[PDB]
RNA sequence: AAAAAAAA
């Protein structure tokens, strides 16, 4: 935990950079406004189809999928959403990942009279430990390898 | 870059039409123009070539529409029509161009005929087909399998056949009613209200309906619900024999076996297959969807009959066989000929008209039905 | 840059050239260097490596430093075939 | 940031800083290396002598012209010798 | 009751360039021996409605999976991004999202050609150095002096058509 | 018989 939190804080982090981003919500770019307004709170609401954010000046994009089309459920020591109550032209979005080994919670607010707003990452400190111990040791020790030299001839 | 002919040995290889071949990597384009009116030579035919991964300005159908635009400058009061025999049917960025192209020409129809259908099963392919084709309000393309005449017309124009006549290979029917039922499939292919209201009635005294329809729909299994599976949904029916087709010909319960393979269902799943059939399967057809239900027990099949075929009285043992396999077979009542209209009709927004006596029908082919299952 | 190099706490170690120039860079910058790090006394005199290599050498260093934790769009490092041999064994007696 | 270039009596120092920096945060740099009062000396730049009041963007220096891989490199005085690095 | 989700990082990329990918992994699975040992997965072998094809790469007891995506409404105005590339890392349970350019460099620990330990001994005799390094996007970190040095000595082979690289794959070229 | 297709 202690060099997964080093590593979010002091580290180029993925292309992904923690600072604030703003983000739009991409889906039917070619219908006009106001279909695009209806069919992404529709689809917030439902939760049966995907959607996605991309950040504006990147080629980065977060996607969620319902969790059926993956088919088996995956364990999910914490929790995700699309809230939709906390304000009423907000919603507000989090997603647990995690990136290049280390866990972090991303946070996002999209305005639906606009389709876009901003997104962050901040650093998870829960599922850290819970997550099995010997295959964040595998990936970190794999990371820290260099090809060069290595070979014996 | 255009040629006048292929050679024999280049027109066997690329119009072969096998759904699935690789090793395909050009695609030869062998286009007519002609003016609209009475029937005449084109004022102009030829070839071009291109290669699948090469940069879409090269693709033949590009290079078309170049030559095109140009050479349509001589006289912009004429209005043509443009037939295509192509061996891979355009890619997605080429079908949306073309279907750009066509909307700023008014002037200008478009068939095309395809030997194989290239990435069929890519959604975003389907929906750009859609939008050139299907699309009435887009423009006016039409796409077409080529068959046996038009694969004698290539051979006959647009080859160094040097008087040798055209020799079929071995499937090309079988391939030809595959691709068939693909494309309407993607295109989303509606029956005419005049077949269906002739085909569709279920009066026990029917003259004249020597041909078999089926509309097929299927669904998965998910959380214990079953979940349409919007892209497995259409009508076929029976081939008539031809001495080029099949020379004794192909029932329509033999034609939706075939292409079931094809959709690559998953062995862990179950599915469910719904037919509605204005003609009950016959004795040899209810043996082989026996065979095909016993081998393949990830899908579950249901018929729904608008009539009762009976002949020789080996067609209630085909029916008995048949439910023993797994199958379950009902007769069509109000419900289903209602669902049936709204789903695989061309209503036009028009509801649906009951005929004289439907219900009473309805209920006699059931009773008969229930004795046909129970007396063995 | 207040940081006395005459002082044990330098903030700058001075290199010498086996040609006859002499830089001068930080500690932390030389310490990618095993060699000058198990070295550091607060001078250090290099009996072959000439001046120029000695110039890229150091570069190098910045660079590296610069760019050790970014890892986006990282800019090239230019080098030139006569001098890739020295710099090569330059880099080898260096544990660069 | 970026990194500058001060080459003199055979003396060169390696050492990083901000673009606004004037002149004489240069000099105080150079301070603590050479034990000489800042506004004594002047800086040198294309073999043109450097005034004590100079600042990055009146020289029209940009962090362009100064790179980790390049940097820009100016020469120093004392109450001038542009001395090339040795060649292979 | 509140909807799930998973929540994937997809890069954006254009279907030409997925087409290239699928390629040249296959023709360095089978054609030539050097992808030998990844695995292809068709779309029909996937329940995932958007899933277009998966490349799976034994790294060691780990397993690293490239997935390219279909039908993704996201696809920009001019459809220049419709489709998706996602990189993950998984042993057992255990599954991890992973850059690209980090992607190359674990590839590279397993696979292709690099310089031997006694590549820089030998180049200092002034011999021959073989094997010479042939994935460049295996090194796109900050090398060691060392490696800067002898690559630009001994130049790196070429191979055509190229290996496979996540890097290239899923590169921004829309935005630049 | 196989080719899901720049595996030529
Ligand atoms: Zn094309
Ligand atoms: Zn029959
Ligand atoms: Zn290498």
């Amino acid at each position: 935990v202690p060099d997964q939190r080093s590593k979010f804080e002091n580290e180029e982090f993925f292309r992904k950079l923690s600072r604030e981003c703003e983000i739009k919500y991409t889906g039917f770019r070619d219908r006009p406004h106001e279909e695009r307004q209806a069919r992404f709170q529709n689809a917030c609401r439902d939760g049966r189809s995907e959607i996605a954010f991309v950040a504006t000046g990147t080629n980065l994009s977060l996607q969620f999928f319902p969790a059926s089309w993956q088919g088996e459920q995956r364990q999910t020591p914490s929790r995700e959403y699309v809230d939709l109550e906390r304000e009423a032209g907000k919603v507000y979005l989090k997603a647990p990942m995690i990136l290049n080994g280390v866990c972090v919670i991303w946070k996002g607010w999209i305005d639906l009279q606009r389709l876009d707003g901003m997104g962050c990452l901040e650093f998870d400190e829960e599922r850290a430990q819970q997550e099995d111990a010997l295959a964040q040791q595998a990936f970190e020790e794999a990371r820290r390898r260099t090809r060069e030299f290595e070979d014996r001839d | 870059n255009t040629v006048e002919r292929m050679y024999r040995d280049t027109f066997s290889y690329n119009f072969y039409n096998r759904p699935i071949l690789s090793r395909r990597n050009t695609v030869w384009l062998c286009y007519e123009v002609k003016t609209k009116g009475p029937s005449r030579p084109p004022l102009d035919a030829k070839i071009f070539r291109g290669q699948v991964y090469s940069e879409l300005k090269y693709h033949p159908e590009m290079r078309f529409f170049h030559w095109f635009s140009k050479w349509r400058k001589l006289h912009r009061d004429q209005e043509y029509e443009v037939t295509w025999y192509i061996s891979w049917s355009p890619c997605t960025k080429c079908t949306r161009d073309m279907a750009t192209f066509l909307a700023e020409d008014p002037k200008v129809t478009l068939t095309i005929f395809v030997a194989r259908l290239y990435y069929f099963w890519d959604p975003d392919y389907q929906e750009a087909l859609r939008s050139l084709c299907q699309k009435r309000d887009g423009p006016r393309a039409t796409m077409k399998i080529m068959n046996y005449d038009e694969f004698q017309h290539c051979w006959s124009k647009f080859v160094y056949s040097q008087r040798e006549l055209f020799e079929p290979w071995n499937n090309l029917p079988k391939y030809y009613i595959l691709l068939h039922i693909m494309l309407g499939e993607i295109l989303r292919h509606s029956m005419d209200p005049p077949t269906f209201t002739f085909n569709f009635n279920n009066e026990p005294w029917v003259r004249g309906r020597h041909e078999t329809y089926l509309c097929y729909e299927v669904e998965r299994m998910h959380n214990d619900t079953w979940v349409l599976l919007n892209q497995r949904r259409g009508f076929l029916c029976n081939q008539a024999p031809h001495k080029h087709g099949f020379l004794e010909g192909r029932h329509a319960e033999l034609c939706f076996l075939d292409v079931i393979p094809f959709w690559k269902l998953d062995l862990d799943q179950d599915y469910r297959v719904t037919c509605f059939t204005s003609w009950s399967p016959c004795f040899s057809c209810a043996q082989e969807m026996a065979k095909f239900i016993s081998k393949n027990k990830h899908v579950s099949l249901c018929i729904f009959t608008a009539r009762i075929y009976d002949d020789q009285g080996r067609c209630q043992e085909g029916l008995r066989t048949l439910a023993e396999a797994g199958a379950k077979i009902s007769i069509m009542t109000y419900s289903e000929f209602k669902h049936c209209w709204d789903t695989f009709v061309d209503h036009q927004g028009c509801p649906f008209q009951p005929w004289d006596g439907l219900d009473e029908h309805s209920q006699d082919l059931s009773g008969r039905l229930r004795a046909i299952l129970q007396n063995q | 840059t207040y940081g006395g190099c005459e002082g044990p706490d330098a903030m700058y170690v001075k290199l010498i050239s086996s040609d006859g120039h002499e830089f001068i860079v930080k500690r932390e910058h030389a310490l990618t260097s095993g060699t000058i790090k198990a070295m550091l006394t607060n001078e250090v005199n290099f009996r072959e490596i000439p001046s120029h290599v000695l110039s890229k050498v150091c570069m190098y260093f910045t660079y590296k430093v610069r760019y050790t934790n970014s890892s986006t769009e990282i800019p090239e490092f230019p080098i030139a075939p006569e001098i890739a041999l020295e710099l090569l064994m330059a880099a080898n007696f260096l544990d660069c | 940031d970026v990194f500058l270039m001060i080459r003199r009596h055979k003396t060169t120092i390696f050492t990083d800083a901000k673009e606004s920096s004037t002149v004489f945060e240069l000099k105080r740099i150079v301070e603590g290396i050479l034990k000489r009062p800042p506004d004594e000396q002047r800086l040198y730049k294309d073999d043109q002598l450097l005034d004590d009041g100079k600042t990055l963007g009146e020289c029209g220096f940009t962090s362009q012209t100064a790179r980790p891989q390049a940097p820009a490199t100016v020469g120093l005085a004392f109450r001038l010798c542009i001395e090339p690095f040795s060649s292979p | 009751m509140e909807n799930r989700w998973q929540v994937m990082i997809v890069w954006q990329v254009d279907r030409m360039r997925i087409r290239t990918w699928k390629s040249l992994v296959k023709h360095h699975m089978y054609v030539s021996g050097k992808a030998r040992g990844w695995f292809y997965r068709h779309h029909y072998e996937s329940p995932h409605p958007r899933i277009s094809s998966e490349v799976h790469i034994p790294l060691g007891d780990a397993r690293l999976v490239i997935t390219t995506y279909w039908g993704l409404h996201t696809g920009e105005r001019d459809w220049h991004l419709g489709q998706g590339v996602s990189i993950e890392w998984r042993k057992k349970r255990y599954s991890t999202q992973v850059d690209p350019e980090l992607a190359d460099q674990l590839i590279h620990l397993y696979y292709f050609d690099c310089f031997s330990d006694s590549a820089i001994r030998k180049a200092l005799l002034g011999h021959i150095v073989s094997p010479r390094c042939e994935y460049q996007a295996g090194h796109n970190k900050v090398g060691s002096l060392q490696y800067l040095a002898l690559a630009a000595l001994i130049t790196p082979k070429k191979i055509k058509p190229p290996l496979p690289s996540v890097t290239k794959l899923t590169e921004d070229r829309w935005n630049k």
